């Protein structure tokens, strides 16, 4: 999963140059700024509130697959926060889903992208 | 057992083998031998065992290797008295003027305490330095420490003697102490001083450029031991006791490095910018005896003028750093400043003197306190003076202002002003009385002004000055002879 | 205007490079003092 | 007992005492001196068969080699107690006022001690409101922990060093000590003994709950190395008994400064920028002595003079670690008039936490780091292409922080002497309400000119309504 | 005397002495080398039972421990007289040119005097006449006093250097010290000594006129620091006899670095850059017998190279310390044929000011620097935009700063047989009379040409009439 979310951070430090300047960038490069300031977002991580291994690759695919698109970045924290409590709450038997075969050569396995992906559409639904 | 030899000659200093009873900071003598008639003096510091490291107080080229020398039973000290007065002397206290011997009935040992904590009281009594900004925006008090910083040639030196020249009736005891100048520029220094008669109440002590790293480095203690004895026993000046000193070290910064000179010679490890480590104790120790004494000690002063010179303007050095924490407030005398014609350069926006605002006079500070509102003003819409037609009437009136007032602080040099010249003069330009005049010729103004009090009314003059230490300086009586005399002046002008 | 513009901002750069110069020349004889106090020390 | 002087190299003695009766590392040694007075030195080092190496404390100008010196066989010993409550001290505890001398009845204690043990420590702080915007939002005043303001030589640690005590010395609610190790005798001291004793607390004035210590930039080393010592000796006393302290230390930097100079006269190696090798040892054993323990708790506010202007010095690099709150004073903001001078990015504060500060506080104050971070990250943009290239939200942004600059600016009681601007405190609920309406966008009309030397937002705002 | 050595490494040797008659310090002791030549070791430190610490100042290379070693009671004795004008020595007084030696007859005095004492010093400061214009106006020289010299010495430093020399001859007393401090042999000596004997002023060559000291880059940094002193104790004479002297030091720096190399090798504790202890007090006991005493004057101008590009480096730090006034020679000024190529804003002068040169003085100098000073802030908008977009007035100023920096140039008596123009000595007053009547409207019709290589005013309409 991070391999996305290294590359299109280190994209996003890259036109950075363009974004402190230029306003006349095409729709593709605001997209792509926007995308690299959701996965800044995603790392404020506060204090004493460690995320485990499951908890992670969960928040990373959401942002990583376009999941997390239309969330306005000063929320994405909380976002993130309130998807984890529905995790906690709706839907423990994901987590360890994802927990239990995240050993494997392949993660995306057809089973782990369904019941995740059906649960972030889930939580799109019940919060805004 | 008083006499010793000397085993090693080397960077300024000998060993002095078997010089036992010698106190920590003896001056000893080197008696003078063939060749050499005077004698020259020592200061033994390593009272190591079987040997006693001395820093030779001149030349180190004049003594030998197995040189007698006599320890003099004296701590390091500097004759003291009102002989001293109008003579200019070597940190030892031998004069060198040529006048003639000094005649002193009792000697001060430098490196002494300052008098301590108790043994002060908050300064009242204000120092007329005779510069307008200076009187007004930086006022000075008898007993504290203030620093003139500034930038190579700038006016550091001739701020300090416009301030020692106007001491003439105010009960001062001036003191000049030269560290590291060149004897160019101490003789004219000591010309213009006989030149305006205020060498009866000054003591010039010269250590040159020329002369060893010993000197430069106790010149300051000397003159400082000289402040003490006028503060503490005080000397007799036009017929009365005076108790209050001034000093001026002149350039610290000379004396940093000559004491850095002496450290590293010694082999003494380096600190930052390989100065010794007790760059801030040698400075600290100097000016902290400069003081207030309450009435109970005395109750005199002894005001300290030290004067730093920077390079390119860095107040962020280490000396310029050191002294600024010592001493008590800083006249920044910039250098652009100084090349725009403004020869009494003060970066008033950020110099301050932290004590003294209480010890001004309170007609001074009544006049003041608005001029420095002013001036604040023009320094914060300095920024919008490149619009031209865009700015409003208030702050095209108060660009004018200030232009105004800057142009009053421009004061030529050797022409001190009096308390109640100055206060007129401000009075009348920051109550609207000068805003019909064009700001080239305002300073002429002034001068004409003067000379209008100095012939038409020597009574506003006496009046003003007699009315300095009232609580309300605009009363009815001097307020409307005042505002009479301008308006009598600018009529017939 | 643009030509304004790069005027002021060319005198800005002036500016800062005079600046930046002063300040890498302290920095400069900063480290060689330290340099020589180190090496001093090393050799006593 | 009864050495003899060998060596006086500065103001370290060597002294040569019998084989069997060698001082102890920190025992107190006195040369008589003559006149009735004597010179009291402590041991620093041990060198062989019976020579000690030992700190003069004194002028040590005028003894020569062959003195005899007696050992006292115990460290230097000040008084404690209700007895030194409104005296002045010297480092040795003998008092410099007029008053009369301490009593033998009252009990003397070593000023070398054992910090608190690790049991000890109370890790229990709560906000301690000062009156003073900046240093109440930014970096909070820590009751119980330790704090300290590192500033250059131009800034003014002095004037925020009185206005704390002057806003926070009438509440005390226990008793306090100060320190004046390395300060001027002009302004860190008689002058606070004027303004401390004018202060009343229910006719008993704040200079009655003051026990003082000196030991001012005159003294020789060895008096500022331990005067340091000898007002934490006299402090620890009234914090065992349970008496809430502040504690108020005049530039620890001093402090190391002198053991610098100590240890260069001492034959040390020298370390890094002419320090003294054992820096981080005597600065562990001053600090670690600055502790709220479970039987009281010590509010103490350190002063720290920064050489030159480099804040990478070892001196203000060591304190850094032993402090729960930090306040940089900055050479250039105080070059702008900004008279508190106090850098918001550089100033950090270990209680600036929601569970503790409250949650508004918080957010505030991190909007407030935030803001003038984006400042701090276009100094550049805006000094060589000017403030019209950048964005509409960074040219708000920019706005709101130089508004924010001049909004942390705010006069002080103890700066009438050469301000005219009166003294105002700012509770820290007022200063976080204007900080948020600030923030919100309230005040964006403004201009930034009318925030200077301002308290609350209200004070703004009827500025700009008195300039309509 | 009749020591031994005891100790060679490098320059620094040591030279056991019995218990008496220990050399004191600076007494140039004296190590035959098996023939008539021998070296001149300066004695700088006094270490234990008779072993002094001295610097070689020669090649120490085939020497040998345990060699005689003879003190000369006195510091290094340097010949001084009219004997020496026309000659060229060495740090030792020993004449390196063809001429053979100068003679036992001939005084020898210490190389370590002191500086004037502080009576002998004069109270009011004096205005040096040098009779260049830009030099008399902006910058102007001080009697008695030092000067510094900026160039990269391919903008006529040497001419400028001539021409001095044969002003101060002509109308005073007239005579010269130059001291090649770290000179090249072959840039700094051969090529010196052929322009100084190729000028000709009065039927007198200006070497004639002139004592020429070479301490050159071979010899070890003792002699490169003492040259300067012995430049000064040769100038001292005549300085004695009341006459006027002017000593021309090349590259103070040289002497700044020969200071800090001997202390190195010495071993002295190292000061900021790389620089010696003694640094203040080494600038000093030079530069301090540079002073106008009651029986005469000796005016110095010293050229100065900046480390890096620092004027806050100690070196020059230390040596701007010691100066009256600074001229600033520039490339681009005399790549256009503007041989007296002085920088006026550049170039400054303490003694510019009312109580010393006058109020007319003051008044016209400053304005010369202003208009010049527009000049500059516009020489960015005549490439921007062309002349057109300056307004009038500051147009007149453009057209006037321009003749007025063509004014500048000056013909001189030295360069007479290169270039075919006789030399023009333009006297200070005629000098701010010529240039105040340049600013307040005169010749503003004539064009910028006949203001170029001039004298006075005079002489620019003389010219436009014919
Ligand atoms: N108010 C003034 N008006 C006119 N000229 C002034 C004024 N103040 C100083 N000067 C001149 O400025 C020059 C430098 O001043 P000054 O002699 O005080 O030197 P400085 O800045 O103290 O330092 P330095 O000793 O290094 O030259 C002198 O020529 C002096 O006459
Ligand atoms: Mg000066």
């Amino acid at each position: 999963v991070a391999g996305k979310l290294k590359g299109e951070l280190a994209q996003f430090r890259d036109l950075a140059a363009f974004a402190q300047f230029a306003s006349d960038l095409d729709a593709t490069t605001k997209a792509q700024i926007e995308r690299g300031q959701r996965l800044q977002e995603l790392l404020k991580q506060p204090q004493y509130q460690p995320l485990p291994v499951e908890d992670q690759v969960a928040v990373l695919y959401a942002a990583t697959n376009n999941y997390l698109d239309d969330v306005p970045v000063p929320l994405i924290t909380k976002w993130r926060d309130d998807f984890l409590a529905f995790l906690r709450t709706a839907h423990p038997e994901v987590r360890k889903l994802i927990y239990d075969n995240r050993l494997d050569r392949k993660f995306p396995t057809p089973e782990v992208k369904e019941a995740l992906e059906a649960a972030i559409k889930e939580f799109k639904a019940t919060s805004n | 057992v008083n006499v010793g030899t000397v085993i090693a000659v080397g960077d300024g200093v000998a060993r002095l083998s078997g010089l036992d009873q010698v106190v920590a900071s003896e001056i000893v003598e080197f008696p003078p031998k063939a060749g050499r008639n005077e004698s020259i003096y020592g200061i033994a510091l390593n009272l190591e065992q079987d040997s006693v490291a001395a820093i030779i107080l001149g030349d180190d080229e004049t003594i030998e290797e197995g040189d007698m020398v006599t320890s003099t039973g004296r701590v390091i000290s500097v004759p003291v008295g009102q002989g001293l007065l109008g003579r200019v002397v070597n940190p030892l206290g031998q004069p060198i003027d040529g006048k003639g011997p000094i005649v002193y009935e009792k000697t001060r040992p430098i490196e002494r305490i300052a008098p301590g904590v108790i043994t002060r009281k908050s300064v009242d009594t204000p120092v007329q330095t005779g510069i307008i900004a200076i009187d007004a925006l930086i006022p000075i008090g008898r007993g504290q420490r203030e620093l003139i910083i500034g930038d190579r040639q700038t006016g550091k030196t001739a701020v300090a003697i416009d301030t020692i020249l106007n001491q003439k009736g105010q009960g001062m005891v001036c003191i000049y102490v030269a560290i590291g100048q060149r004897r160019a520029q101490v003789a004219q220094v000591v010309g213009t001083l006989e030149r305006f008669g205020a060498m009866e109440y000054t003591i010039v002590v010269s250590a040159t450029a020329s002369e060893s790293a010993a000197l430069q480095y106790i010149a300051p203690y000397a003159g400082c031991a000289m402040g003490e004895e006028i503060m503490e026993n005080g000397v007799m000046l036009n017929g009365q006791l005076v108790k209050d000193a001034l000093i001026v070290y002149d350039d610290l910064s000379k004396h940093a490095v000559a004491y850095r000179q002496v450290s590293l010679l010694l082999r003494r490890p380096p600190g930052r910018e390989a100065y010794p480590g007790d760059v801030f104790y040698l400075h600290s120790r100097l000016l902290e005896r400069a003081a207030r004494l309450n009435e109970e000690y005395g109750g005199g002063s002894l005001t300290a003028l030290p004067v730093i010179e920077t390079q390119a303007n860095d107040v962020s050095a280490y000396i310029p750093t050191n002294v600024i924490s010592i001493t008590d407030g800083q006249i920044y005398l910039e250098s652009d400043l100084f090349n725009a014609g403004q020869r009494p350069a003060l970066n008033v926006g950020i110099s301050v003197s932290r004590v003294g605002g209480a010890a001004q006079t309170r007609a001074m500070r009544a006049v003041a306190g608005k001029l420095k509102g002013e001036l604040a003003q023009f320094r914060d819409l300095a920024a919008f003076a490149q619009f031209a037609s865009d700015l409003d009437a208030t702050t095209k009136a108060q660009i004018e202002r200030g232009q105004r007032l800057q142009e009053l602080l421009k004061q030529p040099q050797y022409q001190p002003l009096p308390v109640e010249d100055q206060v007129a003069v401000l009075y009348a330009a920051t109550n609207n009385y000068l805003d019909d005049v064009p700001v080239p010729l305002i300073t002429k103004w002034r001068d004409d002004f003067l000379a209008f009090l100095r012939t038409a009314h020597p009574e506003v003059r006496k009046l003003i000055y007699d009315n300095r230490l009232d609580r309300k300086f605009p009363t009815p009586e001097v307020k409307e002879a005042l505002e009479a005399a301008i308006k009598e002046f600018k009529a017939t002008s | 205007a643009r030509m304004v513009a790069m005027r002021n901002a060319t005198n800005n750069a002036k500016d800062l490079v005079r600046d930046l110069t002063l300040s890498f020349n302290k920095a400069r004889q900063a480290a060689i003092t330290k340099e020589v106090s180190e090496i001093a020390s090393g050799a006593a | 007992a009864k050495g003899v002087i060998q060596e006086i190299i500065g103001v370290v003695i060597r002294a040569k005492f019998p084989e069997d009766e060698v001082p102890e590392i920190y025992n107190a040694i006195e040369i008589p001196l003559g006149n009735g007075d004597r010179l009291v030195c402590e041991v620093q080092q041990q060198l062989g068969n019976g020579v000690v190496k030992a700190v003069a404390m004194g002028s040590t100008d005028g003894l020569r080699r062959g003195l005899e010196v007696i050992d006292t066989g115990r460290p230097i010993a000040v008084p404690v107690g209700p007895a030194t409550l409104g005296r002045v001290f010297n480092v040795l505890g003998d008092p410099i006022d007029g008053m009369g001398p301490i009593g033998p009845e009252v009990e003397r204690r070593p000023i070398h001690r054992d910090p608190p043990s690790f049991e000890e420590q109370n890790t229990q702080a709560q906000i301690f409101e000062t009156g003073i915007k900046v240093i109440d939002l930014i970096a909070p005043f820590t009751r119980g922990g330790k704090t300290a303001i590192f500033g250059g030589a131009g800034v003014g640690k002095t004037v925020v060093i009185q206005e704390l005590i002057a806003n926070i010395a009438k509440e005390q609610s226990g008793f306090s000590v100060f320190a004046g190790v390395g300060e001027r005798s002009r302004e860190g001291n008689d002058l606070i003994h004027e303004m401390k004793e004018a202060r009343i607390d229910e006719n008993t004035t704040v200079f009655d709950k003051t026990v003082m210590v000196f030991g001012q930039m005159n003294e020789p080393p060895g008096a500022r190395l331990r005067v340091g010592l000898t007002a934490l000796t006299m402090a620890e006393y009234f914090r065992d008994e349970g008496r809430d302290i502040l504690l108020f230390i005049d530039n620890i930097f001093r402090f190391v400064q002198a053991g610098s100079e100590v240890s260069s006269l001492l034959g040390r190696m020298p370390s890094q920028v002419g320090y003294q090798p054992t820096l981080g040892t005597e600065m562990g054993e001053l600090q670690e002595r600055i502790t709220s323990t479970k039987r009281g708790s010590i509010t103490s506010m350190q002063a720290v003079y920064v050489p030159a202007d480099d804040y990478t010095d070892p001196a203000p690099a060591t304190v850094f670690s032993h402090l729960d709150a930090t306040i940089s004073l900055e050479r250039s903001i105080a070059e702008r008039a900004i008279f508190p001078a106090v850098d918001p990015l550089a100033s950090t504060s270990r209680i600036l936490d929601p569970n503790i500060v409250g949650e508004e506080h918080y957010r505030v104050a991190q909007e407030v780091k935030r803001v003038l971070q984006r400042y701090k990250d276009l100094k550049d943009i805006i000094a060589i292409l000017g403030m019209e290239e950048l964005s509409d939200e960074d040219k708000l942004t920019v706005q709101r922080a130089r508004k924010i600059e001049l909004f942390f600016s705010q006069p002080f009681t103890v700066a009438q002497q050469f301000t005219g601007r009166p003294g105002k405190y700012v509770p820290v609920k007022k200063t976080v309400e204007s900080f948020a309406r600030l923030l919100n966008g309230e005040g964006d009309h403004i201009p930034e000119s009318f925030f200077y030397m301002q308290g609350d937002f209200d004070d703004v705002l009827a500025a700009y309504e008195a300039s309509q």
